[PDB]
RNA sequence: UUUUGUAUAAUGGGUCAGCGACUUAUAUUCUGUAGCAAGGUUAACCGAAUAGGGGAGCCGAAGGGAAACCGAGUCUUAACU
RNA sequence: GGUUCUCCCCGAAAGCUAUUUAGGUAGCGCCUCGUGAAUUCAUCUCCGGGGGUAGAUGCGAAUACCGGAGAAUGUUAUCACGGGAGACACACGGCGGGUGCUAACGUCCGUCGUGAAGAGGGAAACAACCCAGACCGCCAGCUAAGGUCCCAAAGUCAUGGUUAAGUGGGAAACGCGGAAGACGGGGCUAAACCAUGCACCGAAGCUGCGGCAGCGACGCUUAUGCGUUGUUGGGUAGGGGAGCGUUCUGUAAGCCUG
RNA sequence: GAACUCGCUGUGAAGAUGCAGUGUACCCGCGGCAAGACGGAA
């Protein structure tokens, strides 16, 4: 029973140089770097999935200092006056309120101080 | 829900006088290096500069502590070849405001970004600016 | 190999060297005792370094009527030296393995007075002034040669002739105050880059201060007034 | 008697198999485990075994 | 790919499509499953031929001492606890 | 030298003893699947000790062992048999004994950690250096090693001293007295060092929410399926289990299809 | 094998276009030279 692999193999390769469109040059025609090209992406995808959580809260926390630094508080200070009032808002929200408002903000820094204080 | 970014084609940036008589360089040049890059503001963002242009004169007046003003030396190369070499004194009789921009290229990123965010920075070595035009505010530092 | 009695193609080696009967000999490679049976008599204490252990039953059984000395079964290479007192170096050596000694004995090594034999071009390419190692070499130790050996009194046949070198202390004042200037100034020297080092004005000014005329035949204080020089200008 | 409570405050990687028996013994397993004792000698014996590794409170 | 281990200073691939590598027969041991059960099972061959006949043979239900011979025990052991 | 589809569990070794033994052979030690068994085994404490390691090497502790008793913890982690292999030139460092001149960032035996078969964070880069074992997803929080002037997330923070040398910004003998190539850059007189205290940044570590998978103990029950409940899930060679796809044959003079 | 194929400092299975720091460099050609590299063993 001589069985004959034309589709078979057809098929596979049409499904792995499918996932690598939009590469530079041979990269993206041949199969013997498709392949190779495919795997790294996928490792850089899941690492960078782990990067991403770094790279946001790095940045709420540059912009949660420059809004804070406005109204004559250090950051840390600020942050250890809030932990002292006993208030639970996250990093993101409230670099969100700091961006998108001032008057609650301002409300904020001033229960912070006068707690710490 | 995303979090807000900066668009630069809605931006907003000032522009400043510094006054540099008796300051030190490098307390004076972090400060600079710092409100370049758009630290200082709540819609601050890596990748799209927001910083403000800042005007620098009295520029040959910069003292600095220690005795550094007889040892400090500035190497450059042609990219060739010999080098040149000179010291602090030479180089602020020669031309002062070099001294300044070189402590700015030290602190600022690089890349295409850095030079962008560098433009934005004028320093002359005199007390007359023709940019009275733009209405600068003075700010204290 | 190489090794020989021949007893008077000898006694005619063993008068240049000049030995008292106070001197520390430390002896590279024995043979089998055509040498260290003089060098026990001759001075006073002698610490034989052989790593050939037949050859050093062969030395004992040649020296059974000697107490003045020790053989360490040790490697060359591996050996450290002792760092304290004084002594000297007396050294037949083979030549698959010349240059793992010199350096041995003069970058890790406190000696003064070492004799050596090597062969003619070893003996003619030391003392040129082109190689880098050369200029390493005499850094802190002044270089001689004495008199020619040829290959007739090596039983295994040679094919080429033999030299002593007789090397010095002369106290260098090249040191850690001093160094890591010169390393510089030779590894920039021996392959040509002079804008690396020096300007144009520079170089030929130390040229005419030297009174160097030709480039390709420079002697060594030659060589140390042009790195004075060079540390004039250098500060 | 009295219990008490014990707490992990460091891994156990590069230590000996004895820390380890140690640990299986007591019955901890990560950091910030938390766990409850009664008041024995042989279980004090355990506390001095590793000092430096978990922390006690009466 | 070889090495305890490699971008290293050990080797191989220009690209695409097709072809290409644990199989067969005979003995032997073990595992899962099905029929029968102190019994199980046929070969060559005959045969309107996957039906039926053919018990010629093969494995087991009782052992060990070389042995004669002894036995649910025997055998060896001077003989056993 | 090569050997072609996928997933789920457990997962090592480069050692030992003997030989017409020199590229060898036979057992033991390490791994996995099936069966049974003794409160089987491990850690700790106590008890009088088999030897001779404090106090006082003449008696003899902890640490290299052995014996009994006992509480707690540990998915039997313990032993025997049968089926199936892999490995048989390991590398670096540590502890207790040797060698070498306690010569020398010198060399051998029993034992351990890291890689081989381990991802991440820090020391600029860097296999053995410090912390720490990756089921998957989240634009949630708390921490270890290391840091808080700009490059680059966080104290130009507080108290009391030291240095004037750019020492800091590298170490070997002791000469402010030989110490001098290795701050990453800018550049700093505190943004260097010592001591104290209070905060913060800081990983794939821990916690918060959702989902899948294996092995246990419970109630209904039963083609053994639900509902609580603890617990686990990095992995090369190797062992075990559950599946996808291609050709032909019977079901098939059936079904779809100008 | 695929390339969008620069110079110095240091780490290196030990002479780095791809590593960390720093500097220079608008895109593309055309006639040369030997230095890198292939022939060469310093
Ligand atoms: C492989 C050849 N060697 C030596 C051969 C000899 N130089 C010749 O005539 O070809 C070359 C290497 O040895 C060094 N070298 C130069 N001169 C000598 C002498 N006299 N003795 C030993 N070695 C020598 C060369 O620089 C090269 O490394």
């Amino acid at each position: 029973a001589r069985v004959k692999r034309g589709v078979i193999a057809r098929a596979r390769h049409k499904k792995i140089l499918k996932q690598a469109k939009g590469y530079y040059g041979a990269r993206s025609r041949v199969y013997r770097v498709a392949f190779q090209a495919v795997i790294k992406a996928g490792q850089y995808a899941y690492r960078d999935r782990r990067q991403r959580k770094r790279q946001f809260r790095q940045l709420w926390i540059a912009r949660i200092n420059a809004a804070a630094r406005q109204n004559g508080i250090s950051y840390s200070k600020f942050i250890n006056g809030l932990k002292k009032a006993s208030v639970e808002i996250d990093r993101k929200i409230l670099a969100d309120i700091a961006v998108f408002d001032k008057v609650a903000f301002t409300a904020l820094v001033e229960k912070a101080k006068a707690a710490l204080a | 829900m995303k979090t807000f970014t900066a668009k630069p084609e809605t931006v907003k940036r000032d522009w400043y006088v510094v006054d540099a008589t008796g300051k030190t360089l490098g307390r004076l040049a972090t400060e600079l290096a710092r409100r370049l890059r758009g630290k200082h503001k709540a819609e601050y963002t890596p990748h799209v500069d927001t910083g403000d242009y800042i005007i620098v004169l009295n520029a040959d007046k910069v003292a600095v502590t220690g005795n550094k003003r007889t040892d400090k030396v500035y190497y450059h190369h042609t990219g060739h070849g010999g080098i040149k070499q000179a010291t602090f004194e030479e180089m602020i009789a020669r031309r002062p405001e070099r001294v300044i921009e070189i402590a700015v290229k030290g602190m600022l990123p690089k890349g295409p970004l850095g030079r962008a965010m560098f433009r934005k920075l004028k320093v002359y070595a005199g007390n007359e600016h023709n940019h009275a035009a733009q209405q600068p505010q003075v700010l204290d530092i | 190999q190489n090794f020989i009695t021949s007893k008077h193609n000898i006694d005619k080696i063993m008068t240049n060297i000049r030995l008292n009967e106070h001197d520390n000999i430390f002896e590279i490679g024995s043979g089998k005792g055509h040498f260290t049976l003089e060098l026990v008599q001759r001075c006073n204490f002698v610490t034989a370094i052989e790593i050939d252990h037949k050859l050093c039953k062969t030395t004992e059984n040649k020296l059974v009527d000697h107490d003045n000395f020790q053989v360490l079964n040790k490697d060359i290479l591996q050996f450290k030296f002792p760092k304290n007192q004084s002594y000297k170096i007396f050294g037949n050596i083979p030549y698959n393995i010349s240059t793992d000694i010199i350096r041995k004995i003069v970058f890790d090594s406190i000696a003064d007075e070492i004799y050596l034999i090597v062969e003619y071009g070893f003996a003619k390419r030391l003392l040129n002034t082109k190689r880098s190692l050369a200029l390493f070499l005499m850094a802190e130790v002044d270089i001689s040669i004495l008199s020619m050996v040829p290959r007739e009194y090596f039983h295994p046949k040679p094919k080429v002739n033999s030299s002593l070198i007789r090397l010095n202390r002369k106290k260098s004042r090249i040191s850690h105050k001093d160094k890591q200037k010169y390393n510089y100034f030779v590894m920039k020297w021996v392959n040509k880059e002079y804008k690396k080092i020096f300007t144009k004005n520079q170089f030929n000014n130390s040229l005419k201060h030297a009174g160097i005329d030709d480039l390709n035949n420079i002697s060594f204080e030659q060589f140390l007034s042009l790195f004075n020089s060079y540390k004039l200008f250098n500060k | 008697a009295k219990t008490i409570k014990i707490t992990q405050t460091r891994s156990a990687i590069g230590r000996l198999p004895k820390h380890k028996a140690t640990l299986l013994g007591l019955g901890l397993r990560r950091i910030g485990h938390t766990v409850e004792r009664e008041d024995t000698p042989a279980i004090r014996g355990m506390i001095n075994a590793v000092s430096f590794m978990v922390k006690v409170e009466e």
